[PDB]
């Protein structure tokens, strides 16, 4: 039994970055591929980045100049950093878990199938308080 | 015998003997005419040959030769498993080849419809090459060997070799061989054709992963009487200089004391799967590592037997490194990176540099007060005294042996895409269709080939408490069983499969 | 990347059929094999139903399935029941290592 | 030749009778190189691979033989404020080898623990530990676990023994001579031997330069995305005839003195090793190897020459192993592998594929008094004990 | 007892050992960019076949190179200064260089130009083009090596081998036409002024 978590302010100033945390618990982060996915409300979902223990990252090209998303294998937790927010950035962050691959004959990159999820936090971009 | 009396029974299965596994193999082949009867020389002007490094000059041979040295030619996939999760070593033993109920036909066109019926009286000339005089074209990794699924039939190679040049054209030392000049046997429909031949003695393939890694294998618990230099300087100054000594022991295990270092290396460029991390540039031929011969550049591949890629960094792969292989109905030319599968030896990364790094460092020039330490990094290193290395590992698909080469000397003859170098292999099989009349019969033959290779096995001894790594398939729900066919009847081999799951210690 | 393009919502009776398609360029739904189904009930996370086109993880059932045709991957769902009605939404891995999702779809069973 | 030597051991319970998991992140080390995951035992094992063991202040060995006796077994207990020493009698040992190599060889690390040089001292028995696969701290899914009680043993009380009888593998001569004529005073015929340079390092320390460069100039290689000095390395000529106050960095051994200091302690409490004796047929380790061509000379361009840094084998080449020492090691365990050149261990010594095996040995755990209702667990309470006893070892020797 | 020396020249050259009628079933990276313009890169593979050979996946290559300088018998064609000895490659033994004469086995010259030789590398002058089928030429570079990670912001970088040797899969002739010094050891002492090694 595999949970995430995420953590982090629910509100966020315009112009200022977003951060979060997914603390996976029952599991350690081992080899496996952290993804964050965000779905807007009342709109599709959208694929922002994972991050890898080795410090490999990539990123949605229409996000890659503002968004950072970091691993700390000590506490067992991953952040997403998101810069220069605006209105368009509310949303419902989830993380997730890329599904274990059975082999390890090739050498590929990783096709996005899902196997895990947290339960998602809103972050909502606003000016007033 | 007759041409109504069958003359041999179809054999193919495996049986597993306590240290020895008996894999026969059977399949039907079809075998056309070549160059219409025709010697013919061939060259790269003939094709245009832009590249100096293309250039070749050679013969292209009526005949045709069975190829099997690929490993599915003589394992199922479930055999292939037995194989690997239970077993620390293999070697091929005895050989024993068989070509029986052979058929000639011939084509005629009557009307505007084309006609093939049995010519009785034809025959089928083969021979082998046991004094291996004729050019050895097999170790090369070529197509056209028994298919992996024994239910489909294929189409004989055509025979060919080369030979000096000097750009295109020959050279006063350059050679020429008609295959007509060796006595060869000659069949009709009724005859059989057979040989047994003996494996020289070879080293076992190492089908394991060593448990420990080359700099680890020291005790963790306790020091070693040996002494490091820890400090230079006492502390930030002028004239600071001092020697101070430390015990190597578990708190710091790098500079440790090692009996042994790790196998040679031959840089690779590393090339990530993710296409946007690798440069916007067109590097693929212009920043391969290449060795040069006699003026012409070929590109080294694989090259040495080292690791793919670091630990947790299965996107990179060495360009020209490591093999690979093209899945089901892939396109000849130009295809996608999906469109293939490629091979990873990081299971060899305890013992062998990573094909992509630097072997090491070395000092530069001596320092001084007036001169700092200096380093530089090394690309490549032969052999050193005290170095240990593994081979390159085996696949379902890949090739079995090579010929060692005839020459002075070698090291390590074992060949570099993997299996059994030998100095006399299993010899070359060479087969045509005797022309019948420079204006012939339309003529093509077909018949059956089977094959029986003895295989030694070693057996695995561990103590190893846990469970070990196994080739599994996953429990899934899909549209296809993986290794069968689908609905149009197409077999399909999903993904390479490697000879090295269960462990050892180093 | 631009996003893949489906129905905005599907509708059946309990007991029929349903398919749910999804179109998508060359590039990153035609080009491979690796499309994933995920439903999503309201205020859960998204589950995976189908991945690699037509397969499935265990924990699904036969009713749900999946297909591929050009440009255009598409989901079954047969013998639909009231359990079955969520956000049905198309992800596909594209030419550049990206992963690039459907607009969704909402499926409502009728009764 | 024939080498016998006895000594008194003594052998504490180790660890509570319990295997534990060791790491990089259980002793709390910062560096990614010296990273490492493996377990801790409750078994000890005699280690007699220095020279000294076997001797008094070309040859190979040819046979051995080991024997232990004089099994004694003291219980420890605390009565009232003071510790009681009393013999149990009753209480076994256990002693097995691994002459099928099956488990981790730690003997050929140079380690401390081995049998004193001083035939009346009586010593410690150290704890048997392994190493192996590792990602960072973490294990990966190949690595693997070992229970040494999963292997038969020989359980002996005060009366029992144990001894068995090996026999060396063949091995060539090792070679204590040194050549009277150089390579290059015999056009030639042969060429040096192979060389991977070193940074040079004066016992003078106003020769050197002011800067920290002890790691930052060291000859490494890289395994695994981890760095490892080169130590002591391939075998070559310390310095220059007519210097000897330089030493490569790492290039050569060093021992210390009587009761030297572990950290940071000055040049005059450690010996460092000179391996001159070889500078006729091997190049010297702080030089290049060479000079080559680099380019293609014409009316435009000068010829232009460059540095061999490191030289591969060459076909030709010939070579002077590096020499043994009587405190220095006697073998090593060839690593079990597909392929190796010139297998002869760089510390010096016999390199062999079935080295003189490994013996473990523990103190048959007792327990204290259970409860008198029914537990599952696990005992954890058990009677403080250690033993010892006698070692002898035998060593035949063939001289040239 | 020592082997036969080899007397004869090899009819194929080590890269051209293939069959030039049929592909391999191998692959190789053919291109890394669709086209020219931004945001370009693409994986394509292609099979390694007759149409192109310098491609192929090969078992064995040659053997170890230690580099000459290139000298040429026209007078004309040479630099006009003294490089006899600064030129020369050699090997030091306790701070005393020596030449390497003859050095390893490598071909004299590349085909089709029969008027270079190395400058400390042939027997005088005999010329070892024989070879030049399993050897390097001893006035060229064994081949490249990349020196760095290419990335997004690096192109990739290559630099030549001047020197390399031994590794696993050479294969290599000796000189056409000794005691082996007593040592520890020594690889392939066949003596490099040719003829046959012998420990008495
Ligand atoms: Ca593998």
């Amino acid at each position: 039994q595999v949970q995430l978590q995420e953590s982090g302010p629910g509100l966020v100033k315009p112009s200022e970055t977003l951060s979060l945390t997914c603390t996976v618990s029952g599991g350690s982060i081992s080899n496996y591929y952290w993804n964050w996915i965000r779905q807007p409300p009342g709109k599709g979902l959208e694929w922002i980045g994972y991050v890898h223990y080795s410090g490999s990252t990539n990123y949605n090209p229409s996000l890659k100049s503002r968004v950072s998303v970091s691993v700390d294998t000590s506490k067992n937790q991953f952040s997403l950093n998101l810069g220069s927010v605006t209105a368009a950035d509310t949303a419902v962050y989830y993380c997730a878990r890329q599904s274990r691959s059975y082999y390890n004959e090739v050498i590929t990159d990783p096709k996005y199938n899902f196997d895990y999820w947290g339960q998602g936090t809103l972050v909502t971009v606003s000016s007033a308080s | 015998d007759g041409v109504g009396s069958s003359s041999g029974n179809w054999h193919c299965d495996s049986q597993w003997l306590g240290d020895r596994v008996i894999t026969t193999s059977t399949r039907t082949w079809a075998l056309p005419t070549y160059n219409n009867h025709l010697y013919k020389q061939i060259s790269n002007s003939t094709s245009g040959g832009s590249s100096n490094d293309n250039a070749y000059f050679g013969y292209s041979t009526p005949w045709g030769y069975f190829d099997f040295n690929r490993f599915h030619c003589h394992f199922s996939p479930r055999d292939w498993q037995r194989l690997i999760n239970n077993n620390w070593g293999f070697r091929p033993k005895r050989l024993n080849f068989k070509l029986f109920n052979i058929q000639v036909k011939e084509v005629t066109d009557n009307n505007g419809v084309k006609t093939i019926a049995n010519n009785l009286t034809s025959t089928v000339q083969v021979f082998t090459d046991s004094d291996y005089q004729l050019p050895y074209v097999l170790g090369s990794a070529h197509e056209g060997c028994l298919p992996p699924f024994p239910a489909d039939v294929f189409m004989i190679p055509q025979y060919g070799y080369l030979t000096l040049n000097d750009g295109s054209q020959a050279v006063g030392r350059s050679s020429f061989y008609c295959l007509e000049y060796f006595p060869s046997q000659m069949l009709r429909t009724g005859n059989n054709f057979q040989f047994s031949y003996e494996f020289e003695n070879v080293p076992f393939h190492s089908s394991y992963a060593h448990s420990q890694s080359l700099d680890r294998l020291m005790n963790p618990l306790i020091d070693q009487y040996l002494y490091y230099l820890s400090k230079t300087i006492n502390g930030s100054g002028q004239n600071q200089q001092t020697l101070k000594f430390s015990v190597a022991g578990p708190s710091n295990m790098a500079v440790q004391g090692r009996n042994y270092i790790p196998g040679p290396s031959y840089r690779q460029q590393r090339v990530s799967t993710t296409v946007t991390q690798n440069n916007n540039s067109e590097f693929a031929w212009p920043g391969a590592s290449s060795w040069a011969l006699n003026g012409r550049n070929s590109l080294m591949n694989p090259g040495p037997a080292m690791a793919s890629h670091k630990e947790g960094e299965d996107r990179f792969f060495p360009l020209s490194g490591s093999l690979i292989f093209g899945k089901q109905g892939t396109g000849r030319d130009n295809v996608d990176a999906d469109k293939v599968m490629i091979t990873n030896e990081e299971e060899i990364k305890t013992t062998n540099p990573v094909a992509t790094e630097s072997y090491g460092q070395v000092a530069t020039n001596h320092q001084s007060a007036q001169a700092q330490a200096q380093t530089g990094w090394v690309q490549n290193q032969g052999i050193l005294p005290g170095m240990v290395w593994q081979d390159r590992d085996v696949y379902l698909q890949g090739p079995i042996w090579a010929k060692i080469p005839h020459t002075d000397g070698n090291f390590h003859p074992s060949p570099l895409m993997g299996g059994f170098g030998m100095k006399h292999p299993p010899p070359q099989i060479l087969i045509k269709n005797t022309p019948v009349p420079n204006s012939f019969i339309t003529q093509y033959s077909t018949g059956q080939v089977s094959v029986e290779i003895e295989w030694e096995l070693q057996k695995e001894n561990s103590k190893r408490w846990n469970p070990e790594i196994q080739y599994t398939s996953n429990y899934y729900k899909s549209n296809n069983v993986e290794f069968a066919v689908n609905t149009e009847g197409v077999y399909s081999e999903p993904r390479p499969i490697g000879t090295r799951y269960l462990t050892r210690n180093l | 990347q631009s996003a893949l393009t489906q129905p905005a919502s599907v509708s059946g009776s309990p007991g029929q059929s349903i398919t749910i398609s999804c179109t998508g360029t060359s590039s990153d739904v035609g080009g491979y094999d690796y499309v994933s189904w995920y439903q999503q009930h309201p205020g859960k996370a998204p589950k995976l139903m189908i991945y690699d086109v037509s397969n499935r993880p265990s924990g699904v059932s036969n009713r749900f399935s999946g297909s591929k045709s050009g440009n255009t991957a598409s989901l079954t769902i047969s013998g639909l029941q009231a359990e079955d009605e969520a956000d049905y939404y198309c992800s596909s891995y594209t030419s550049i290592s990206t992963l690039v999702f459907g607009g969704g779809t909402k499926l409502t069973v009728l009764g």
